């Protein structure tokens, strides 16, 4: 079993985006009012499921194969690539990785997304993958178009792709969106701006990675995970 | 002062988080191995109970888009992280609220008491992780249970909520589904009762 | 019958990208060694067709609806419009204005293009519009996908849409490529670099135009052009 | 010193301009009304003459992706700007070169002569201008007729050209096709015998 | 046998010097005119010569000893050393690192080298060496001096030391020029400036490095040297 | 964009690249151990062969400070990297133009098929980098063999060479030299008839 | 990205909005011509109508100082923009609450129905802005008819608000007064049955 032997250093939470961000609409109401009650880390907080024996399928990180209907999907090949580590640098292997996100047009495939834009046969919209033991991870997918959506009355997000990430404990695991470099709808999202800090927002948004693509065949974009520096316990009930 | 690498920031899981983390859900087929709802099979040891509840928005209304992961000891209080689906028993699962009806199922054993960090022993709990649209950042609680009330009293988490009237937003009340033991645990994110929620 | 009654602003041959450009390699064999012969102009050089009377079918400029083979074709709605204009500011009414690109994913529907991304069955890649008595001209498609080439052996041209303008005369006559905002693609591109001024390459980036976008529907970019301008003539044979 | 506007840079109409302005050659549809290489309806007046022509590099290989425009005077001298599908006479047309053999045809009538602005009269002459893969911004010429070698002699544009040998480049080769009159126009980009270009 | 397991980063060939650089007047005539034709890489490209085996002489490193004729060369003891790593940062151990100069007083020891400074008969201007298991070299020689040529009618060459590397593979295989910080020919140099980027100058000059000195002895520099990234294949054939 | 560290850039290997890389021709003694141009001892498998050459500049000249360093699969098609003297064969070997009649030599095995990336057989080749005063980074050709005629026109590699008439460049031209199977391989770094080159 | 000139921007109408556009309710004289509450001359076509209402703040007390546009079809379901006070009907009409009750009137015929731009049918609707003292910008509003509930269930205006409890809010209570049918519409701005704002 698992056992209480680190301490995972505080989020700040002025960084993450706050709970209360009104011009994201839907966040108006589905935000606390009463402050967080703090308390302090126990093995309860600083454990997590290890997902090593989890069976993956031979395309679960490989968007442009494992929903293959009769073809491959429409629109811009890439591959998505990056480290986790945490705020100490070091590297978090064996960690789970999830992604999902909308087609090339910005449908997603989902009975809840009614936009006008056709569906993919051939593309699905979701990834999986374990970290290798240096923190490494990699997806092949297609690029999702932006996708509008009513909040105010001309609103698009920009192009993104959704992150799960595990880490060590349920205390570092995060969702996030992932952005693409120069996407000029970035600086307009309601969303992306729900993190006041411009610096924090430049941590989700990917570089296009022409040392990793494949010529004549796809391009790349690289985006690295920080979660919670990791520490071993030191000087307690003493 | 000392400045680490900031660590990257949360967003929404958004709408649609049951494309990635709940297949059936969004109306997709699923893999061969999915992280799911059923923490106990059968022959798992303890007290076998179901988990219920809905998710209510600051204006009283379903939050039908839910996304919740739990984390929990198993019956003997020991944290089991080696997740695989062959297991009798797994500490962490995931579950989704209904688009119909907004109602989330656990399929779990009891508990067992686990000690703080200073050895002062924890009430049974069930952690918590809720995700959805329109929620920025995760938001983490603990489900108790209604018929471990000396525990809970004695409890060095409950504790720490300094009005006793929000201690009980954290207990879930215990009932009967079909015959088989069950705890409905509502969450109301946003005012009349509001959950308690925690930062650690 | 057309008659000589203008005269053409010299074109600037250093703002316009040269002939030998050696990194866009295919020119090196396709580029003149001897100066161009500057000649006066006469009713040859300043005279053009007009097409006002070329039969346009309905859906000509609607890249959306113009390869019909049963559904929509998969990626980023938008409209691209914007103004022509000569470099006196004046509007170019009743002009030709020609378009062609790729698909989402970067391929050509031409027999010569074997890059591996497939083919949509609803997307042709082919418009045509005639801007109105204001100068302007607007189409609907989907944003063609960057598409790798056999330059040096990882280029990628940015997305990219061809246009061909007619203009008043044979003299004012151009084809180009528009680019989009923001692309991390354009600034390595050595057909973009083939134009030596930074601020010439500015002027073929279209902006992200929200206030010309459908609302759940589709995005917009503005493209404008500029024709060289067209000048009365004075003081000639005396 | 005054400054307008800048022009619209020019970008090489690249190897599939075909798909926007040469439709069938891009192995694709054609719409109802298309803009290409017959000038000419048979009932035109002038001398109806058949244009053909290849089109080599710098190495001498022939450049099979060209795109051509073409500009040109009717019978009379008169250049038609009122471009109709219907007219028996167009004095603007499209060619592009063969995939496989690398040639271009056009089916027009001889021009008439056309006075230069000084009032001079130029030698009988078609505008054509060139695009490619590899060409950043097109190439200006004009094709002129080995059989008007006296006009040829006088054209005001034609003595610009300060070398004679290099005059010889645009003069077209009267030949015969299947019983018809033709001209063949071959252009080098490039080396040995370049075409003479244009700028204007 | 060698295996067709990486890949390596493309080739910035405008960091490079260009071919035709006609201040160094040789290069006028020995440059090709045509473009490179870019191929893919194959196990042609990705494998290459590993020298581990190679048997070296105990003085093979070391000019002062490596041509003894009955005393020291006369000139600056230096010891010149290094690291060679990738770009992605990684040692590359076990390499082959070869180096040639002219002596104290720019002459070469070359039937072809008739430059009126003299020989000095102890020194003979070779050396070689493999990089050790954490990519470090060391050579330990006399500072070259300055050598005239027939370029310009009055072209000197800064002091200068050539390298030849070797690398993982024939696609990494490099020679290039070191020269030393401070010297006032560097920017005056026809060969130092077919380099167009003076940023790529700065990356072959060699550092005093104090720290590497032995007091009363010898002197040293500090030359690091890049070699191509080195990646595993990805998502290739499928 | 990811920026990585950048190479180290390239500079001409010299007209004394001797000195350091092929110290007979400069001179000079020799080391106990030397790469040099005898890829294959009599004992190696496959058929042994001469291969020899001139290099030119674009004026037609002989280039007469020429080093060229040689990569070729065995007879069997594998590459061997483990260099060393007492191989009966070698990969990797090194020669130079001689300053008199400027004239290299390579004595070695004719190489076996080797697969591209996508599996498709490249015809037999040699690799060759070719360095010397005036370039100032080396140049990448291919030997192949004119009696592999029937290989030589499928090879994929070959195939990316636009134009036919350039893959004849690189083709060496069988001959017998002292009774023993040669062939000759010439380069022209410029002008009529311009050896490919590529970059990879 | 394209940028417009911005929007000059709102501010607060203040409390003495009534010397401007509502000069009775200031305590002033009246010009010859005043655009105010009776949008139906007894000669209009349709169903004619009083309504009424009172404005709320978030503490449950009246807004005593409000001053309201309106904007609706006429009976055959168009809007008339040509604003005269000989018409029978104006689309348009002001109205404003009393200082005293805090009440607001109209006179005017129901509207008829409607096509939104894709075509489907809205119910019948008053468009209403709201301006007062503490209104940094006007709060745009529809008023519904409870005697329209079939349309009103299929209104595709309606039915973008995602919560069912919230639609209720704009829908007007029919009753009569003085012998003539009467609708009542509160609005709230804050709080407890916050009305529905829209943005357009
Ligand atoms: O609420 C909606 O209209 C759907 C919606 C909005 C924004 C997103 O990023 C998304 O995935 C879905
Ligand atoms: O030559 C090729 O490989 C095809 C190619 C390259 C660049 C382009 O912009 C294009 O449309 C086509
Ligand atoms: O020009 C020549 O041939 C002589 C020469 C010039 C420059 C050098 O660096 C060198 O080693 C030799
Ligand atoms: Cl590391
Ligand atoms: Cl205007
Ligand atoms: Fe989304
Ligand atoms: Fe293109
Ligand atoms: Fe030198
Ligand atoms: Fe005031």
């Amino acid at each position: 079993p698992a056992q209480d032997n680190s301490r995972f250093v505080i989020r700040d939470r002025n960084w993450h985006p706050k709970a209360l961000t009104p011009d994201y609409k839907t966040s108006i109401a589905r935000s606390p009012r009463q402050a967080l009650v703090s308390i302090p880390q126990s093995i309860s907080e600083t454990t997590g499921p290890n997902f090593s024996h989890l069976g993956f399928g031979a395309h679960d990180h490989d968007l442009l194969l494992n929903f293959n209907n009769g073809g491959l999907p429409i629109g811009e090949r890439i591959i998505v690539a990056g480290r986790v580590v945490d705020q100490y640098g070091k590297p978090v292997p064996n960690t789970l990785v999830e992604m999902w996100q909308a087609n090339a047009g910005g449908r997603y495939r989902h009975k809840n997304d009614r936009y006008l834009a056709p569906l993919d046969p051939n593309f699905g919209g979701v990834g999986r993958c374990l970290t290798d033991s240096d923190g490494y991870y990699s997806f092949r997918t297609i690029k999702p178009g932006p996708h509008p959506w009513r909040n105010g009355p001309n609103d698009w997000r920009p192009a993104h792709i959704y992150f799960g990430i595990s880490g060590p404990s349920i205390a570092t695991k995060l969702i996030t969106q992932l952005y693409f470099e120069g996407d000029p709808l970035i600086p307009m999202c309601p969303i992306v701006k729900s993190i006041a800090n411009p610096e924090a927002v430049q941590q989700l948004i990917a570089k296009l990675d022409m040392n990793n693509a494949n010529p004549m065949d796809c391009l790349a974009y690289r985006f690295d995970i920080v979660l919670r520096g990791q520490r071993k316990t030191h000087f307690e009930n003493c | 002062p000392i400045e680490l690498l900031p660590e990257t920031p949360s967003q929404t899981a958004g709408p649609y988080v049951h494309i990635g983390l709940a297949l059936e859900a969004a109306g997709n087929p699923t893999r061969d191995q999915e992280i799911w709802n059923r923490l106990a099979k059968p022959d798992a040891p303890g007290e076998h109970i179901l988990l219920l509840g809905q998710v209510y928005d600051g204006n009283g209304h379903l939050v039908r888009d839910s996304f919740l992961e739990v984390w929990q000891a198993d019956a003997n209080g020991e944290y089991q992280d080696a997740y695989n689906l062959e297991n009798a028993f797994n500490s962490f699962g995931r579950t989704a609220t209904t688009f119909d009806a907004g109602e989330w199922t656990l399929h779990t054993v009891k508990p067992g008491v686990v000690n703080n960090a200073a050895g002062v022993p924890m009430a049974p709990h069930i952690n918590i992780s809720l995700f959805a649209r329109g929620i920025n950042i995760h938001l983490h609680t603990r489900l108790y249970f209604d018929d471990e009330a000396q525990a809970n009293a004695k409890c060095p988490v409950l504790n720490l909520i300094e009005q006793p009237q929000r201690r009980e937003t954290l207990i879930a009340k215990r009932c009967e589904v079909d015959g088989k033991t069950a705890y409905r645990f509502d969450i109301r994110i946003q005012g009349e009762g509001e959950t308690v929620f925690f930062d650690f």
